[PDB]
């Protein structure tokens, strides 16, 4: 059976991929993505990753560029080959790679 | 499976059924069926982007392992070897002063 | 003394035998018999022995050589796979191991003390190498003749719509000599090359 | 009005005027790109299957001989291994004599284009081929076939091939 | 030829005789009738288990792995008379065939003809149980004084650029087909999978012969072109662009 | 540790000439692994 | 025996010599005679000749030092080029790698098949050399000189700017003593030594 893509990031990038069809419930009516308002706890986010990096279901989790700096350490804690994080660029955000933690791991990045 | 190798990639797959497909109906549904289709064409490329790294972390381990065994070889299986027939051949040479 | 062969009583016969049959420890210790070592082993009598097989076996000169590449291939591939895994071989290579393990131990190997193998007569013994050759030709084929097609032959499809074949061709040993006529054991062994060619009719 | 090639071949452009006069409309006036060239590329039929195996086009064939004879054929599909025939009825044979002739289907059979795991090959009627090349395109047969009626189109039915191309439309 | 047969069960001191009765008529055919002679040795081991036998009828005490300590000046007394000399055309070519003991070059027979032959043949068992005749490997082989054998007025002046590029060619294949081993035959490139149709078809043509067919340095030159002519012109980097453009165009 | 201790003989000599040879092409193929994986790893890293 | 230097008489005769020439294969096979390996030989002489050189070639003990150097630190940088590529390396790196280059190509190498390096006199010898150092010395101080800058200079600022003076350092060799005196010859690399001061000059 194919796996789901989940989301960490602000309103808009959220709404963005939502209406890009990404989003799905789980049967336990838990859903693949936060929306990080302003008032979000890091530790709350953290616990999302890693609610979503230790689930069965979900496939890749998209971070918002901004967010993968303030879960740096969870982000770059996570291992596992299968789960694939996307550190991701938006509109009033830093670069597409900015620390990038697979260009970190590469061996041939300038 | 290259080189002995099992990659793991993953296949873009869609379920036909929007569950949007009303949103915006009496207004915004041009910019928004515009908007659905542009953030499908960046998980599309996202999913290729996620391939690539699921690939490359299973490369990064695999050749960590490939070089394990080549210094192995290089650095213990071949030194044993090498100095065994040292000894081997020392040895050799003590039979053959003392017959 | 150690079984090596570089002894000086080995190498001193060494030099004057026309024959060795190199009896390995790696054989002994896994049981297979006669243990004879394939690759260290020689005759140099088969040049004048061609003669006489060019006149009362005049398939088996092209089987003798084929049935000692594939035994050299197999040592070249059971090497690679101890290296690096199975997985890298191509197909033909899969089908190389497959017959070599066919011949290896349906073929070379013989058990010294059952009535099957207390003696085994040369016109069993060519039409035996002859199967299995002729198994290896046709399959070997199969695959190349279906290489760049729409669809595929592999040895994952032969296994399967071949396993009759494969069951029958590793039973060929078991033809009895004293209560099948030798007439009988050659028109099997002629069913067999039929069959073959008709399960490869159904792949191709 | 005569067409350009992307690079230098085995014809002459009086040459390539008398074979473009016999161009079918899918490919008529497009200048012709080099698929495979024994001046340019290794002489082996792996060598042009897997040049040519990439292609979705109408291939022109060229063949020298080691009589400085010239022939070959335009033909509706690249060539590559094929398990049957294929092909259709715009693949014609031809050579230079030293004058130019042609040899279209004659309707009879569909043995247009064939290729082995050791041979390339083209036309039917029985155990003839109209063109017939070894694994190395080096030796190579050729006679007439119920498929083109075709000539010995080399100097000999028996052959070695001096040199071979492969040209495509693009 | 001349034939000169000792058997395994003649007596001993006739087979040390054997190579000095041969080569003092290959030194009479060479230098005082002109000839040019080949003298061919078909097992120095047995020669030198005649040297270790007639060693121990003197009582000598046994030297290095139990040969004469003087074994390298016996086979220097065999293989040395040999040459071409000054004034005179004929010469004296020499082959001596040498069975390797437990097929290790290390071996004293093999180590001292090492120091006093000009290269080395090398007949190979993987070849032989391959079924490819003659099983002479062309890599660990190597003719000192090829060089100044062949070229312009003494073979065809392609020679030894088609040779060194056989070599390359050869053991790139080689390398390829220990590369193809690994990777599985869709990885490879282009280029190695020349290098591995090369690699079978020198084996098949050019190292295959058979004991009965003869093949001049023409006709072996002409095989070494027909298969480099496999590469693309631009691959044969080890032959002139001069070569290439005199031989490579078919 | 340093050795093997195979005990000398012209047996165990060839053993060892025996595991030099198997070792070194070995360390040949999995060489060759790495370096294929290494490239793949590079053109993956750049895409 | 095998290149193994452990065999007693070359054990023996390299305990006993203050010098050895390790000629090396692998040079010959890439055509770069004399073929001596600079990482394999040695000399104990340098500490008696160190009088002859203070006295008449004042310069090259600094040279000779540089130069060693030089060669092993590349050496060394070699296997960073093959762990992470040579555009990974530091500026002061790669113009070491490229200095190590132009001295293995046109000051190592000489071609004694040939008028101009039939044979090289030692003015002339230490003359390549002191330029050949002196384009390093400047080269590096323009590049640390120019650390943390915003105008930063490397390498490929060099080759584009002054690449004529890299293909004036590989033309030297081919000054001919039977030509040219010797005092023209050293005029001649004295003009080189001027124009490369005048070239990183016009950088930093």
């Amino acid at each position: 059976r194919g796996k789901l893509i989940a989301v960490i990031g602000d309103e808009d990038t959220v709404t963005g991929f939502l209406l890009g069809g990404i989003g799905e419930l789980n049967k336990n009516r838990h859903p693949n993505f936060l929306v990080v308002e302003k008032d979000t706890t890091i530790n709350e986010i953290e616990d999302t990753f890693r609610q979503f990096l230790n689930r069965d279901d979900i496939g890749i989790i998209l971070i918002n560029q901004y967010i993968a700096e303030m879960v740096r350490h969870a982000l770059d804690a996570h291992q596992r080959s299968i789960p694939a994080v996307l550190e991701i660029p938006s509109k009033e955000h830093p670069y597409d790679a900015a620390k990038d933690s697979i260009l970190r791991r590469a061996k041939g990045m300038f | 499976n290259v080189a002995g190798v099992t990659l793991p990639v993953f296949e873009h797959y869609h379920e036909g059924t929007d569950s949007y497909e009303l949103t915006g109906l009496a207004r915004g549904g041009e910019q928004l069926a515009k908007l659905k289709r542009n953030y499908a064409k960046a998980v599309e490329l996202l999913v290729e982007l996620a391939s690539l790294q699921t690939s490359f972390v299973t490369l990064d381990e695999a050749i960590k392992i490939t070089n394990r065994r080549v210094n192995a070889i290089e650095h213990v299986i071949i030194p044993r070897i090498e100095r065994t027939l040292a000894y081997i051949i020392t040895e050799l040479d003590e039979r053959e002063r003392e017959e | 003394p150690g079984g090596d062969f570089s002894d000086p009583v080995t190498s001193a016969t060494l030099g004057i035998v026309q024959v060795f049959w190199g009896l390995d420890k790696k054989l002994a210790q896994r049981k297979h018999f006669p243990s004879v070592n394939w690759l260290i082993s020689y005759s140099k009598y088969m040049r004048a022995l061609d003669e006489y097989y060019d006149k009362h076996f005049t398939e088996f000169v092209p089987l003798r050589t084929k049935a000692k590449e594939i035994l050299q291939e197999e040592e070249d591939l059971a090497e690679i796979v101890q290296l690096v895994g199975k997985a890298s071989l191509a197909e033909t290579d899969k089908i190389t191991l497959e017959v070599a393990k066919l011949i290896k131990d349906d073929f070379l190997q013989q058990n010294g003390y059952t009535p099957y193998d207390r003696f085994c007569p040369f016109y069993k013994t060519v039409g035996m190498l002859s199967n299995m050759i002729s198994f290896y030709d046709m399959a070997r084929r199969a695959v190349e003749t279906t290489a760049q097609s729409d669809n595929k032959i592999t040895w994952s499809i032969i296994r399967e719509h071949m396993g009759e074949i494969l069951y029958k061709l590793s039973s060929m040993k078991f033809k009895d000599p004293v209560k099948d006529g030798e007439a009988k054991i050659k028109a099997d062994y002629a069913q067999l090359l039929e069959d073959m060619q008709n399960a490869f009719r159904s792949l191709e | 009005l005569p067409i350009l090639q992307s690079h230098s071949a085995l014809l002459e452009n009086m040459h390539i005027e008398q074979l473009a006069r016999r161009l079918p409309a899918r490919v008529q006036g497009y200048p012709w790109r080099l698929a495979y060239s024994t001046l340019e590329h290794g002489t082996s039929l792996k060598t042009l299957y897997r040049k040519s195996a990439s292609l979705d086009s109408p291939v022109l064939l060229v063949i020298k001989d080691m009589d400085n004879q010239i022939f070959g054929a335009y033909a509706t599909h690249p060539f590559r291994f094929s398990d049957h025939y294929y092909g259709t009825g715009e693949t014609f044979l031809y050579t230079f004599s030293p004058n130019f002739k042609v040899f279209k289907w004659s309707g009879e059979n569909s043995y247009f284009i064939n290729g082995d795991i050791s041979s390339l090959e083209l036309g039917g009627g029985g155990g003839r081929f109209g063109l017939w090349l070894d694994a190395d395109l080096y030796h190579g047969r050729s006679n007439s076939c119920s498929t083109f009626n075709n000539d010995i189109l080399s100097k000999k039915e028996d052959f070695i091939v001096q040199d071979l191309e492969v040209w495509t439309f693009e | 030829v001349c034939l000169f047969l000792n058997l395994a069960n003649d007596p001993t001191i006739e087979r040390i005789i054997t190579p000095r009765l041969a080569l003092t008529t290959a030194e009479f055919l060479a230098y005082q009738c002109e000839k040019h002679v080949l003298v061919i040795l078909t097992d120095m081991s047995s020669y030198a288990e005649a040297l270790r036998e007639v060693s121990a009828a003197r009582e000598e005490v046994p030297g290095r792995r139990g040969f004469p300590g003087y074994m390298y000046t016996d086979l220097a007394t065999i293989y040395e008379r040999a040459g071409r000399v000054e004034g005179r055309n004929g010469s004296i070519t020499q082959i001596p065939i040498l069975t390797m003991p437990n097929d290790d070059i290390t071996h004293p027979i093999p180590d001292l003809t090492g120091y006093i032959t000009e290269g080395q043949i090398y007949v190979d068992r993987q070849l032989h149980n391959r079924q490819i005749y003659p099983p002479i490997n062309v890599l660990p082989s190597l003719s000192r004084l090829m060089k100044s054998a062949i070229g312009e007025g003494m073979t065809r002046k392609d020679h030894a650029d088609v040779s060194n590029q056989l070599y390359a060619c050869y053991a790139i294949g080689k390398d390829v087909q220990a590369m193809k081993a690994v990777v599985g035959e869709e990885a490879l490139t282009s280029d190695d999978l020349l290098y591995l149709e090369f690699l079978q078809k020198f084996e098949k043509n050019f190292i295959t012969q058979g004991p009965y067919e003869n093949r001049t340095v023409y006709e072996t030159l002409d095989i070494g072109w027909q298969l480099l002519r496999i590469f693309p012109k631009e691959m044969l980097k080890r032959i002139p662009q001069s070569t290439l453009s005199e031989f490579y165009p078919r | 540790k340093d050795r093997i201790e195979i005990f000398p003989s012209r047996m165990a000599q060839t053993i060892m000439k025996a595991r030099l040879k198997g070792a070194q092409t070995g360390r040949n193929l999995l060489k060759k692994k790495s370096d294929a994986l290494t490239l793949r790893f590079r053109q993956i890293l750049k895409k």
